[PDB]
């Protein structure tokens, strides 16, 4: 246990950032994914037709 | 009825070239989707072909009622002269109607949308953008007529 601290003293502080990340990334990913399918929504819903003379 | 049927189909072909009228008709189609206001005054060529005398007598016997109508004039006459003729002639109108013969107008659903009729063969590009308006009676119509007037209007013939 001591040596794992020696070779990786950042261990105990590593994960706390690992925790902060997944909570933020748990939020930003869907929200950004909404703005995407908000702006692209025009195109996923558009329609077309062909009215020659 | 059958003559003017052919005439009006000839008019639509002419109005197919009046690019200005097309845009507003496309415009109302999109602002006011799913409502009557999306319709044109002239309506589709189909109904023009698929119409009857009966459809009209229904339309006339329903809508043309004295309460919804107005006589009015202006110029070198007098009000009192107009009444003596209204009673003489217009006293015979159907001033009444059944319990639910006359419809009423609900508000219509504006919506935000775009219509892009691509035709590169034609040399110029008509455009029309707009939003939802107040209505007739809403008082802020006055202020907006100014705001439009600030922007004004232009053709390539104005010498300013």
């Amino acid at each position: 246990t001591f040596l794992r601290w020696a070779a990786e003293p950042e261990h105990d502080h590593r994960k706390r950032m690992g925790l902060k990340m997944l909570l933020m990334m748990g939020l930003l990913l869907p929200l950004v994914y909404a703005m995407k399918r908000h702006k692209w929504s025009v195109l996923k819903s558009r329609k077309l037709a062909y009215r020659p003379p | 009825i059958e003559k003017e049927r052919d005439v009006i189909l000839q008019e639509l072909q002419e109005n197919d070239t009046s690019m200005r009228d097309v845009v507003f008709n496309y415009l109302h189609a999109t602002a006011f989707q799913g409502t009557p206001l999306a319709q044109s005054v002239e309506g589709p060529s189909e109904n023009v072909r698929k119409l009857s005398r009966a459809d009209l007598t229904e339309y006339l016997s329903r809508h043309y009622k004295a309460p919804r109508m107005v006589l009015a004039a202006a110029g070198g006459l007098e009000h009192r002269q107009l009444l003596d003729l209204a009673q003489k002639h217009f006293s015979g109108l159907s001033g009444t109607y059944d319990e639910d013969a006359v419809p009423t107008l609900s508000p219509c659903r504006f919506t935000g949308s775009q219509i892009c009729h691509r035709e590169d063969g034609l040399p110029l590009a008509h455009v029309a953008i707009a939003v939802e308006g107040p209505g007739w009676a809403h008082p802020d119509n006055v202020a907006l007529q100014v705001a439009n007037a600030i922007i004004g209007h232009y053709d390539c013939t104005y010498g300013g």
